[PDB]
């Protein structure tokens, strides 16, 4: 590929010079061990029935979610020190590193069995069957929806079984811009040199760009509201509607964009849309590298793990593998133990909006007519900021608004997102909890009470071995946000060394990591050093009085606010040519 | 192709797009620069539609109201 470029590629191809594919969209995940399925190559654990795992039965993912994660809503602690902004960026930003593509279910008409309505366990579906005496789902004949996701190698002759990344790797902001050519260019603005990324042409948001409408015959975002005919947005990312607190980080980050490009040009009036575009971008992509590694992650690693697993940064390395394991595709959704049960809406003066400032989630999945007709980004981002997030105790897992009703107004039935993630790390074959705790250096216990000493919490060491048997069994995510959480940190020893491994791979190999020399000038790099968040919050929304960082631990008014004012705006100043 | 979570289908890059419209409104305005125009119909061109027909025909295809 090209002897010498300037600007990424949309797919991440050619990143990493000596291996071109490593780090590009669809490919299969890279896995940090060898795969672990019951029959040694593709079928999941709990499949077939009888069929133990390391000498006892696999545990029925809704049953360990009742006895383990299941805890009463009202009595959910807050924290103290972290914003629903933290919850939120880790979405935003996960959302930027991997999507597991799943069999469409129309798919099923003249093939197998649709997994949306059916509970036969047949290819592609893989259903979550009912336990006895379950708190919302009495008929045992029922099931949870689940579609196994596609393999890396369709059919095959004795292929270990792996799924695709459909983005790339590399922390790219390609949620926003995308991770495939065409898809890039239906985002962009095609109708004008100003390298413009689409916006809405019916709605805006106070005189603010909304995202594009997307075109879905089935659209979800229209069952939530009839009478709106409101449909999901367009974005870099095809999730981007899931959660209005979602939709208005994409539509920040839009914003943001435009006006790069904006600024760019009256900076450089010969600069064509294709260079205001790359240049734009390449901004961007620096802010999301910068707000991820200097603000989020230590927030979730905490000061031991942060210095252990990411070092000061030296320069770029070809030797690096940076691609997504498939264990933190599984590993990263701890972000679920932070979700609030309710969408906080404030005002200018950050009090509770009307309609409806405190709405339950269940009501607000696939919600873009909120976004549209209920006040625009302005009164969410504002929640997210001012309104504490969910903070993880060992028996206050998950709500259950997503535990129990996960997008129920789309949906035949609600879902449980915590039994889905344990159900889904099956479906790709990961190893369990004592296999990665080993993986990390961590010891690994076989008895209740060794288990007891690791979680220091005896009885949550006791449920989990009613349930799973053995530790060996414990399925990645279960283990990983059942674990005490680090100093100054939201995550346990084994999630901090599989989330800050990653971390460490996608900044080592990244050849456009935003520090690496050539990538951008000095100048230009101190110019960067300068963002934040709450400053691009300033820049593109009506909002004036904003968190003070940092952003993710800031999160309560008027305590932890500024005047927008106050904060320095980004000086393109450097990005002058003669 | 289809991407598709949970059975839902959350983007199908087959789809003429809303605002993809007001191109189609570049195109039939007589006044409008006639090398933007033909920018667009490279656009289009690179996703198989060819005549002004096409286009048209596409984005009616897809669930869009064509009255131009
Ligand atoms: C779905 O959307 C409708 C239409 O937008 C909502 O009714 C509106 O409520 C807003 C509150 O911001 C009012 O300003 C409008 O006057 C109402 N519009 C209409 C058409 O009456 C309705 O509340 C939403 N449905 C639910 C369940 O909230
Ligand atoms: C110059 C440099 O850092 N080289 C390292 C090498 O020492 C290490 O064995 C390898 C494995 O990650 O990664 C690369
Ligand atoms: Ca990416
Ligand atoms: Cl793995
Ligand atoms: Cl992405
Ligand atoms: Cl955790």
């Amino acid at each position: 590929c090209p002897e010498q470029d300037k600007y990424r590629t949309i797919t991440g191809m050619c990143n990493n010079r000596r291996s071109p594919t490593l780090g590009a969209s669809n490919r299969a995940f890279v896995r940090w061990l060898p795969a672990e399925y019951e029959d040694g190559f593709s079928l999941p654990y709990g499949w077939t029935p009888g069929v133990k795992r390391n000498g006892f039965p696999v545990a029925l993912a809704r049953a360990v979610s009742n006895e383990i994660v299941r805890f009463p809503t009202d009595q959910l602690t807050p924290d103290q020190e972290r914003s629903l902004m933290f919850m939120q960026w880790g979405q935003l930003l996960d959302h930027d590193l991997d999507f597991t593509p799943e069999p469409a279910a129309r798919a099923s008409f003249v093939t197998g069995v649709n997994c949306e309505t059916s509970c036969v366990q047949q290819p592609p579906c893989f259903p979550l069957k009912i336990p006895p005496n379950d708190p919302r789902i009495k008929n045992q004949a029922d099931c949870i929806p689940f579609f196994r996701s596609c393999p890396a190698c369709p059919g095959s002759n004795i292929t270990i079984r792996n799924q695709i990344n459909a983005l790339t790797s590399f922390v790219d902001a390609s949620m926003v811009y995308g991770s495939e050519e065409p898809l890039a260019r239906n985002l962009r603005n095609m109708s004008n040199q100003l390298g413009l990324l689409a916006v809405n042409q019916r709605f805006q948001d106070n005189g603010r760009a909304l995202l594009p409408f997307d075109n879905l015959h089935d659209d979800p975002c229209l069952l939530t509201n009839r009478s709106a005919r409101i449909p999901c947005f367009l974005a870099g990312d095809t999730r981007s509607s899931e959660m209005p607190e979602l939709t208005s980080m994409h539509t920040l980050l839009l914003r943001e964009h435009n006006r790069l490009a904006t600024e760019l040009k009256s900076l450089n009036p010969r600069w064509d849309g294709e260079r205001l575009y790359q240049e734009a971008r390449k901004i961007v992509g620096a802010m999301v590298q910068i707000i991820t590694y200097r603000d989020y992650l230590p927030l979730v690693l905490g000061p031991t793990a942060m210095r252990k697993y990411l070092p000061t940064y030296r320069s770029y390395n070809d030797s690096v593998d940076p691609r997504i394991a498939n264990v933190f595709t599984n590993a990263f959704r701890y972000g679920h133990t932070l979700i609030q049960p309710f969408m906080f809406r404030l005002d200018n003066r950050y009090q509770p909006m009307e309609p409806n400032p405190r709405v339950p989630l269940s009501r607000v999945f696939f919600a873009s007519w909120r976004v549209v007709l209920e006040g625009g980004i302005d009164p969410i981002l504002r929640g997210l900021m001012a309104t504490p997030a969910k903070l993880n105790r060992q028996n206050q897992i998950a709500v259950d608004e997503i535990r129990e009703r996960l997008f129920e107004q789309v949906m035949r039935i609600g879902l449980d997102l915590p039994a889905l993630n344990m159900q889904r790390s099956r479906d790709h074959g990961l190893p369990g909890y004592n296999a990665w705790r080993r993986f990390c250096g961590l010891p690994q216990p076989e008895t209740v009470g060794q288990l007891g000493t690791v979680l220091r919490n005896l009885k949550l060491a006791r449920k989990l071995m009613e349930q799973y048997g053995t530790p060996n069994n414990i399925d990645i995510w279960m283990g990983g946000v059942s674990e005490p959480l680090k100093r100054k940190g939201r995550v346990g020893p084994l999630l901090a060394c599989i989330i800050g491994t990653q971390f460490r791979k996608l900044r080592d190999g990244d050849r456009f990591w935003w520090e690496n020399e050539g990538v951008f000038s000095m100048q230009q790099r101190q110019a960067l050093a300068q963002i934040s968040l709450p400053r691009i919050i300033c820049d593109n929304t009506g909002i004036t009085t904003v968190s003070k960082n940092n952003i993710f631990m800031s999160n309560s008014y008027p305590r932890d606010f500024v005047n927008c004012s106050t904060l320095p705006a980004l000086n393109l100043a450097s990005w002058r040519e003669a | 192709k289809v991407y598709s979570q949970n059975g839902l289908v959350l983007h199908d890059d087959a789809n003429f797009l809303e605002h993809e419209l007001s191109y189609i409104d570049v195109l039939l305005d007589k006044n409008a620069d006639q090398a933007t125009k033909d920018n667009l119909r490279s656009y289009f061109a690179d996703k198989g539609l060819h005549s002004i027909k096409d286009i048209i025909n596409k984005a009616k295809q897809d669930g869009f109201d064509v009255s131009k």
